RNA sequence: GAGUGGCGCGGACGCUACGCCGCGACGAGUAGGAGGGCCGCUGCGGUGAGCCUUGAAGCCUAGGGCGCGGGCCCGGGUGGAG
RNA sequence: CGCGUCCCCCGCGAGCGCACGGGGUCGGCGGCGAUGUCGGCUACCCACCCGACCCGUCUUGAAACACGGACCAAGGAGUCUA
């Protein structure tokens, strides 16, 4: 038994302890914490009783196998990766969706999901893009921000729920989530004017307009 | 509803003078006239799109006649801002002086 | 030994 | 093996030679409000 | 019985791990002496440059022991005795390198591969460098990547020579057995040159890239390692 | 001797097939169907052999007896085993294991075994 | 379905056209197949910039994908099926393909007995 | 890239015995074992006259 | 290293040793020299319980492939005895 | 960072976990699908960019205003004996 304290020392830089291997024995205070010196499970049957084995063995083995393969160590699964935003990814920043069926629309950011994917909603009274996933790379952060500080998205929207199941018909779960959130960022919107006219209108690239100078 | 693509002329392909290789291909992206104007650029999506004689089936919707070679910009070339791109298969030489897309998304902003 |  | 030393106190010892060097630009701050 | 023998098994295993432990510690301190080793050998030329300069007289320093030599001409048409000099220095490639100890024999050696060669004083930061990075050793007269100090310590044993911070002292101070941790190191199969040379074929007095590089040596080293 | 009359039909034997840089050897007695040293079926005094049975369904398991060599109507032993699929691998493992009769050729064993029950199983 | 290999390695070929032989394109006397040019002035010979390229080693498939069929499976060529029990150990990795000259009586009696081997035909339908 | 002269390159010494003689062959195979799994100097010099020619291993004198 | 005193019946591949495997450096070439050819041609001794009138050799081919190459193997057609 | 002991001064604790650690993995996804489309490099035809003089031979030096070669098939030149 034992209460496990989270690391006693610091990281400074990343790998290096911010305490020596000195000030850690102190720090820990080990000058007091010092030390000294299943397969066949039975059965019971209407002659006598028999010893089963649960994990028997093949009954078939193929003509040739592949060996087994080497150890490497820095290989982790896609749900234990480290996942990253792009700095000017803020949590109410109107993005402008690039790849899609809505490319070219200006949309509001929401909230950064569980999977890196980019939980983002165009109002649907404006936009017409419901509570839906982009890709970071695949969108242009723009300088134009609205105060999102206090309003509650709904914890049970998630990576799982948006998950196509496997023609497609709109829940009735889906379209009260949608006018929950909305209500709520639709305000918010029609403070700061002109804005919302702004993400009903469509980016697109003119004559003598060249992206490396325009700051969006 | 409007264009999302920089206009990129294929210029001609990475050489030396008697000795070209095909493999990387040089890009004139218009307005870009710099190495220190051609930062935003390294590392986007670029597609040659052609229309050829038969239908090929098209990711999104209807079978198409227009197709694609993808490929992607690397580097900066030379001093007056052109760009070393790379391509799935080699570019063909038909289209030299001919239009290609320079894409936005693999996004840096 | 001198660890114990 | 010494290396993780060196490097630990190299980065300590420039980042308390940054706080001292930010701490006269302050000291100048004072003296151009005074 | 069993129970003994597995018990001895053990034994020995930990006797081998409290060894390995020992080593260890002690690959620690003889960095920690020689880091303290460098630290006053750069503090005292600057003390008796001030104390010369104090007194108004001046103080010539000591004339370097080490050298670094780059070949920076190829293979093609090149003179019999420029040839053995050049394969004796083991510069028998393009953009090769090796450390020579300066003395009066091997001086006359140099300036008569002159055209041939870029050389000069290298730096502790240089030195550290090309012996981390490039650092191959010549076992079994095989070019094998020094990742390990078991091979340096296996090789170099009897010389006490036991881990790299010792081959990089034993090269930069000039000692005892700089022979036989020279020519341990395979020669160093540098890049070409990054921002290009000034001209290869003259003099660096005459502006460009061959014969005697004093100090600026390190900046060639930066460029092809 | 067996290393003896091996130099003698590693190249310059009738069983031998070479083609398409392939070596096989069609002999009586040989699993995994190689030219080797160790799955020749003729050199060796020690001799395991898996043949599909006389009729159908079942397999036939070869043991070569120790006693007489140049005796070759009598030097094999051939016993049936028409039972299920891990039955039938089961009692192969207990001849070839635990009589010490080449424990090497035990895997090859089971792995022809298996092909051959395998094989006299219907398709769909 | 197929019977697929046990290994599907993607099989890089460092060269994918035929190896020319010298001056095969004008005369009809001259075959395409390769004979090293020893003529004293002869361009590809001496390896001019832009002629008809000569084999050398360098060309050589790596020793895993050497003579792998583009399915993955290596040939063995068979006559009747005394050659067939053969591969039945073999069988993951080889492949069976029957001879020009096996009567089509034969052909029926090989791929009905490969099919119960589970041994691949290269050429399982070809007279019928 | 390199100036080496490739005339001594290759090693001009016996590997294998010449002989299609399986006796020998066998003796070969029995000594190339020996050569490898022992500290002794004796069985590699056996193992190297074992490859030589009849001219190079003569006949001695009772 | 070795002695005498103080339940469960289990464990991949391998090793044509003329084979399989590991590590390092290297690779222009006329006359010329050597090696390796599972490159090819025609006949003899052995051998494949080889192939073949339910179609052998030969020949043609925008068919499918293999080999660094010499070459080769399948598909379709023609042909009629090896 | 134990004292029970060897100087001149003043020999086997126990676990669990993270990983810049003796060479890449996903416990991540998304489309399109039966005479109108998917794959097929090599191979038939064509176009475009770069490269690119016609072989053999004697010669210091051959694309040569040096000689032999219109085109195709079969034959055709280091052999045997001492």
């Amino acid at each position: 038994k034992g209460k496990p304290h989270c690391s006693r020392n610091p990281v400074l830089v990343r790998g290096i302890g911010r305490y020596s291997r000195s000030a850690m024995y102190s720090r820990k205070a080990l000058y007091k914490r010092k030390y000294a010196a299943l397969a066949t499970v039975t059965k019971p049957v209407g002659g006598g009783t028999r010893v089963v084995k649960l994990r028997k063995m093949p009954r078939y083995y193929p003509t040739e196998d592949v060996p087994r393969k080497l150890l490497s160590h820095g290989k982790k699964p896609f749900s234990q990766h480290v996942r990253k935003l792009r700095a000017s990814i803020t949590p109410g920043t109107i993005l402008i969706i690039l790849t899609g069926r809505h490319r070219g629309k200006r949309v509001v950011f929401l909230k950064q999901l569980s999977s890196g994917l980019l939980l983002v909603t165009g109002p649907l009274s404006l936009n017409r893009v419901p509570l839906r996933r982009t890709h970071q790379k695949f969108v242009i952060a723009t300088s134009t921000k609205i105060d999102i500080s206090g309003v509650k998205i709904p914890k049970h929207l998630t990576d799982a729920y948006f998950k196509k199941k496997k023609k497609y018909e709109i829940t009735e779960q889906r379209k009260v989530d949608q006018k929950a959130v909305d209500s709520q960022i639709l305000p918010k919107i029609k403070a700061v004017p002109q804005l919302q006219g702004y993400l009903r209108s469509v980016f697109a690239l003119t004559n003598g307009v060249y992206p490396h100078k325009l700051v969006f | 509803s409007g264009r999302l693509w920089c206009k990129a002329i294929f210029a001609g392909y990475k050489r030396g003078l008697r000795n070209q290789r095909e493999h990387t291909a040089l890009l004139k992206i218009e307005g870009v006239y710099a190495r220190d104007e051609t930062e935003f650029y390294l590392g986007k999506r670029c597609a040659y799109v052609y229309k050829a004689k038969n239908n090929t089936v098209t990711p999104g919707g209807k079978p198409n006649k227009t197709r694609v070679i993808w490929g992607k910009v690397t580097r900066a070339h030379g001093n007056s801002g052109m760009v070393r791109a790379k391509f799935r298969s080699n570019l063909p030489a038909k289209a030299i002086g001919h239009r290609i897309r320079v894409m936005l998304y693999p996004s840096r902003i | 030994r001198g660890l114990r | 093996p010494y290396a993780k030393t060196m490097r630990r106190n190299t980065i300590l010892r420039q980042a308390r030679n940054h706080k001292l060097r930010v701490e006269r630009a302050a000291a100048a701050l004072a003296a151009k409000s005074d | 019985n069993f129970a003994e023998l597995k018990i001895k098994r053990l034994r020995k295993k930990f006797a081998q791990k409290m060894l390995r432990k020992a080593r260890r510690k002690l690959i620690y301190e003889k960095a920690k002496h020689y880091h303290k080793e460098y630290r006053q050998m750069y503090r005292t030329e600057i003390r008796m440059a001030r104390m010369a300069r104090k007194a108004g007289n001046f103080y010539v320093p000591a004339e370097p022991k080490l050298a670094f030599v780059i070949r920076i001409r190829g293979i093609n048409g090149v003179s019999p005795k420029v040839r053995k000099v050049l394969q004796l220095l083991r510069l028998r490639q393009i953009f090769n390198g090796t450390f020579v100890k300066l003395n009066k024999a091997s001086i006359n050696m140099l300036r008569i591969v002159e055209p041939y060669i870029a050389w000069g004083y290298p730096n502790l930061k240089s030195v550290n460098e090309l012996i981390y990075k490039r650092g191959y050793g010549k076992i079994n007269k095989k070019r094998i990547a020094l990742t390990d100090n078991t091979l340096i310590a296996r090789s170099l044993g009897k010389y006490n020579i036991i881990c790299m911070e010792d081959l990089i002292h034993e090269i930069y101070t000039v000692g005892k057995h700089f022979k036989e941790a020279n020519n341990f190191l395979w020669p160093f199969k540098l890049s070409s040159p990054r921002g290009g040379m000034k001209k290869k074929t003259t003099h660096f007095v005459e502006g460009g890239d061959a014969g005697n590089r004093e100090d600026q040596i390190n900046r060639l080293i930066r460029r092809m390692n | 001797s067996a290393h003896l009359q091996w130099m003698v039909v590693r190249n310059c034997s009738s069983f031998l097939i070479k083609r398409n840089k392939q070596t096989y050897s069609t002999e009586p007695n040989n699993l995994k169907a190689r030219n080797s040293f160790r799955y020749n079926g003729l050199i060796h005094r020690k001799t395991v052999g898996v043949e599909p049975a006389a009729d159908g369904k079942g397999v036939v398991v070869v043991m070569k007896r120790r006693s007489g060599q140049r005796k070759p109507a009598t030097s094999y032993v051939r016993t049936t085993i028409n039972k299920n699929a891990r039955a039938t691998l089961s009692s192969i493992r207990h001849m070839i294991r635990k009589n010490k009769y080449h424990p090497d050729l035990r895997m090859a064993a089971i792995r022809r075994a298996s092909a051959i029950l395998r094989s006299q199983k219907p398709v769909m | 379905a197929a019977l697929r290999p046990l290994v599907k390695p993607k099989i890089v070929k460092k060269r994918t056209k035929k190896f020319i032989r010298h001056q095969s394109d004008r005369y009809v006397k001259i075959k395409r197949n390769w004979r090293k040019p020893r003529g004293i002035d002869n361009r590809v010979r001496r390896r001019f910039k832009g002629q008809i390229l000569m084999p050398n080693i360098g060309y050589g498939s790596n020793k895993k994908t050497k003579h792998m069929l583009p399915s993955g499976f290596r040939k063995f060529l068979v006559h009747n099926v005394k050659e067939l029990e053969v591969l039945l150990m073999c069988n993951k990795s080889y492949c069976a393909e029957i001879a020009h000259n096996v009567s089509s009586k034969n052909r029926k009696a090989i791929v009905e007995r490969a099919a119960q081997l589970a041994i691949r035909v290269t050429n399982p339908n070809a007279r019928l | 890239g390199v100036d080496i002269l490739h005339n001594k390159d290759r090693k001009v010494w016996r590997k294998e015995p010449k002989s299609q003689d399986m006796y020998l062959r066998l003796l070969v195979k029995l000594y190339r074992f020996l050569a490898r799994h022992t500290n002794s100097t004796f069985n590699q010099v056996v193992l190297k006259r074992l490859f030589m020619s009849r001219t190079k291993r003569p006949p001695l004198s009772l």
